[PDB]
């Protein structure tokens, strides 16, 4: 096992390879002071590091290529009439807990009456939750209460202009995808989260300017029933068709319908045999979904298992909100959202900020009102989603630096690069406010 | 082959990796690798569930200039359930609680209060001095040069001051006690200084092995010169670019007891506990640092250790650490 001083620290090495690490950086350090100012700046700049916290193998990689829970809280320092605010919210959801609806709608009507006076986020946060808290108590004897639903289009789009989760996600998914397809001369992608499509055509332009030439490029769509009863897959593969005749490479589009994921079959995609063709599978915050349903997530994992694909990325939020107990989970998610909703505050006022705002809004009250099958925002984490894949037959693909450059470089143009920082896991990483890492991007493959 | 005699093996495998890095991150011009320093740093984050008896989070106390804080607390012992947000600056009970504000190493470029050595660190001195700690993040260069660094301790200080659930029950005032290391010891030596003739009162300093230097060579540079661990040109590259162009090394930043600097004496200044390790590259300046204090007339323990490298404080496995640490812990409650 590993040794325990090095392992709080943050190095992972076996007690049994101390001399051999020793070795192999006496090994190292001996060879730098012959090479000049140049090779320590091929190795600054060209070659790309992995896991840097293995030190046996970075070490390796370095001398080869040489010589050929945890609940994280944030407290912003500007609220001062808060207190009474987040009091009433927990006192209500107490209550809801132990059966005092009257004290319930009281205690609402109190969070109605204070939240008038603030300003900022935690005004619009305490709404929201009022707003929840209010529909949960309209949950008693009355079988007629209605939901809401979920306009992932002319919302999901607005988001991803005002903030840089969707953005971080595609640039990361598309990075991991490209470093996957080199030297296969047809691909074949599969997406879970199909929705719009604006992640495919960056992808397909930088796969286009590659020494090699473009591969063949077959793309295959699954997403919910439309709204407004139409062909919406229709017309996004007719785009995607139409810009993929400026790259002088072949394209394929089909259209695929099902209410979830847990009904999809292998079978169903024609997939064609994997020696002449890899394929890719996609999930952008998809995932937790199906989380509700029993043995769902257990199936689409075999589903993927059987297409035995090359990678699989997956993006997620990163905070617990799964938990059997209503309190916890209550006040889990009053932090997160009052993290989510403080990062918002520097960007100017546009529609593009109110209608992610109305989605966030959406979002707090599916999570709360919402009981039993119909709730669908059930976030996890790192280590819940790793344990998830672990007993499966994935294994973790750790990203490379170059990414890490990327996603820096990308984040540095929102807000003059400030707030938003990367950082990195376990062969992942994360976009977070500062210190409260707020999504995490992950890649996984066949073990 | 003599590095290996002198320190454990898992100190040096440690010690001799982050050399390695910092020099494959290091660039002639002047530049630095940000990306990749911050790729190769291992972080870890806030946790409010209190292990063993310890729980922390963060504090943004400075927005224009993206300045955190992480605080440490020990465990409630009238309390089951985890602490929340509304008990987290619960006012602290007792007649005296001390409270330490510390300032994180790296010669003003390596590392972050969140990076796992100091975060470990403070745990450790909260475990074993019983109180509080404050940690800061600073500034680092070249990207933000002098005097970026004093500003944010001076900011923390302010801030840690004007709370009002740190405070004492038995005068109505806070217990402040300025710590450090590395870098850290010339933060707090200048955030002293400059704290002095602001008014508020600190309790003591705590220096562990400060970084200072001057321009003439002495004999622990050229006798030690990189034989353990810490080579002279370096040391050159990070007075350079911390310190503004066109200055050489008698900036008083970089020589506290220089030409032009101000005399220590009559003028206060609290009681300060410095540590100098004996293997160590600048060894002959902090002993002149010392030297010089004890001469101005201020108060000062010298605690010099002749067989301490660098980073000695950094894994428990050595028997320098337990002597430190009950020094520091006699030094705070008394
Ligand atoms: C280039 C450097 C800088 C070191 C010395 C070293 O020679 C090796 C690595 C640095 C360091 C790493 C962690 C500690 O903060 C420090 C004081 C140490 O012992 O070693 C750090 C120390 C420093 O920042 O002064």
């Amino acid at each position: 096992m590993d040794d325990e001083l090095l392992a709080v620290l943050g190095y992972k090495v076996r007690s049994s390879e101390m001399a051999e690490v020793a070795l192999k950086l006496e090994q190292l350090e001996t060879m730098m002071s012959n090479v000049q100012e140049d090779g320590l700046s091929h190795l600054a700049t060209d070659t790309v590091h992995y896991n840097p916290s293995e030190l046996y193998s970075w070490l390796d990689n370095m001398l080869s290529e040489l010589n050929p829970s945890t609940r994280s809280v944030i407290l912003v320092d500007s609220q001062e009439n808060g207190v009474r605010l987040v009091h009433a919210l927990m006192a209500c959801a107490e209550a809801i807990q132990q059966n005092n609806l009257t004290l319930a709608e009281a205690l609402v009507k109190q969070i109605g009456c204070l939240a008038v006076s603030q300003a900022g986020a935690m005004r619009k946060v305490a709404t929201y939750f009022a707003e929840a808290l209010a529909r949960r108590i309209y949950r008693l004897s009355p079988p007629q209460n209605q939901i809401d639903h979920c306009l992932s289009d002319t919302l999901q789009m607005h988001f991803y202009e005002t903030c840089p989760y969707l953005k971080f996600a595609h640039f990361t998914a598309n990075q991991a995808i490209l470093e996957a397809f080199e030297g296969k001369k047809r691909v074949h992608v599969i997406d879970f989260s199909m929705n719009q499509g604006l992640q495919w055509p960056a992808l397909m332009q930088a796969l286009a300017l590659r020494e090699g030439g473009p591969p063949t490029f077959r793309l295959t769509g699954i997403g919910p029933p439309a709204p407004d009863n139409s062909d919406h897959l229709h017309e996004v593969g007719c785009k995607l068709a139409q810009l993929a005749e400026a790259i002088h490479v072949e394209f394929e589009y089909r259209g695929f319908v099902a209410n979830s994921l847990a009904d999809l079959d292998a079978s169903m995609l024609e997939l064609r045999p994997s020696d002449t063709e890899a394929v890719a599978v996609n999930s952008v915050f998809e995932l937790h979904k199906l989380l509700g349903r029993p043995g769902g997530i257990e199936k689409v994992l075999g589903v993927v298992k059987q297409i035995k694909p090359v990678i699989f990325t997956v993006v997620e939020q990163e905070s617990n909100h799964n938990g059997p107990v209503f309190l916890d989970r209550f006040t889990e998610s009053l932090h997160y959202y009052s993290t989510l909703f403080d990062s918002l505050e520097g960007v100017p006022n546009s529609q593009d900020k109110v209608m992610s705002e109305v989605y966030l809004g959406k979002q707090i009250c599916n999570l709360v009102a919402c009981e039993g099958p119909d709730r669908v925002e059930r976030h996890e984490t790192l280590s819940q989603w790793g344990n998830r894949f672990g007993s499966s037959g994935l294994a973790p693909a750790h990203l490379g630096s170059n990414a890490f450059k990327q996603a820096s470089m990308l984040l540095s143009v929102f807000n003059s690069g400030q707030g938003y920082r990367v950082e990195e896991s376990n062969g992942c990483l994360m976009l977070g406010w500062h210190t409260r890492p707020l999504i995490t991007t992950s890649a996984w493959k066949l073990s | 082959i003599e590095s290996r005699t002198v320190v454990p093996l898992n100190t040096w495998v440690l010690i001799s990796n982050f050399k390695v890095a910092y020099n494959i991150l290091r660039r002639p011009d002047g530049t630095f690798n940000r990306h990749l320093a911050e790729y190769l740093d291992r972080k870890v984050t806030a946790n409010a569930n209190p292990v063993d008896g310890v729980f922390s989070f963060d504090v943004l106390i400075d927005r224009r200039i993206n300045l955190l804080s992480r605080v440490y607390r020990p465990a409630y012992a009238d309390q089951e359930q985890p602490p929340s947000i509304l008990d987290l600056e619960k006012p602290v009970d007792g007649d005296i609680v001390p409270v330490i504000l510390f300032f994180h190493g790296g010669s003003f470029a390596h590392s972050s209060a969140n990076s796992a050595i100091y975060d470990t660190l403070c745990r450790r001195l909260v475990g074993l001095c019983k109180c509080v700690v404050v940690s800061v993040n600073y500034r680092r260069a070249p990207e933000n040069p002098y005097p970026c660094a004093y500003d944010d301790g001076w900011i923390a200080l302010n801030w840690v001051n004007s709370r009002s659930w740190l405070k004492s029950k038995k005068d109505s005032k806070v217990h402040i006690f300025l710590a450090g290391d590395s870098s850290g010891g010339n933060i707090a030596h200048n955030v002293a200084l400059r704290a002095g003739e602001s008014g508020i009162d600190v309790l003591g300093n705590i220096l562990l092995n400060p970084m200072f230097g001057g321009n003439e060579r002495t004999e622990s540079e050229k006798s030690l010169d990189g034989k353990y661990f810490v080579t002279v040109r370096d040391r050159d590259w990070y007075w350079k670019a911390f310190l503004p162009e066109g200055e050489d090394r008698e900036h008083p930043a970089c020589n506290p007891f220089s030409p032009r600097g101000k005399s220590l004496e009559g003028v206060s200044f609290p009681k300060s506990l410095v540590v100098v390790a004996g293997l160590d590259l600048i060894r002959d300046w902090q002993l002149a640092y010392a030297e010089g204090l004890k001469k101005a007339g201020q108060e000062v323990k010298l605690m010099h250790l002749e067989k301490a490298t660098v980073g000695f404080y950094l894994l428990p496995n050595n028997n320098h650490f337990h002597n430190v640490m009950d020094e520091i812990s006699a030094f705070v409650n008394a």
